């Protein structure tokens, strides 16, 4: 019911921040 | 995945998993097709495949 979200909301690329 | 990115369903994850495992690389049209089939953007596929690699490297 909206077009806000984000172009990277559906496709985020930071789920793997744990480098270690 | 319940952080930022939308939680992919089993069917979605399975397809992306099998496609990437079977074909580590894809073409523009094939990626667009896969994305189309998943009712998403090519970016969804492009980043998912890369996310898998980054997950292997970082969160080894």
């Amino acid at each position: 019911n909206q077009e806000f979200d984000s172009e990277e909301e559906t496709v985020e690329d930071s789920l793997v921040e744990d480098s270690e | 995945t319940r952080k930022k990115r939308c939680p992919y369903t089993k069917y979605q994850t399975l397809e992306l998993e099998k496609e990437f495992l079977f074909n580590m690389y894809l073409t523009r049209d094939r990626r667009y097709e896969v994305a189309r089939v998943l009712n998403l953007t090519e970016r969804q596929v492009k980043i998912w495949f890369q996310n898998r690699r980054m997950k292997m490297k970082k969160m080894n």
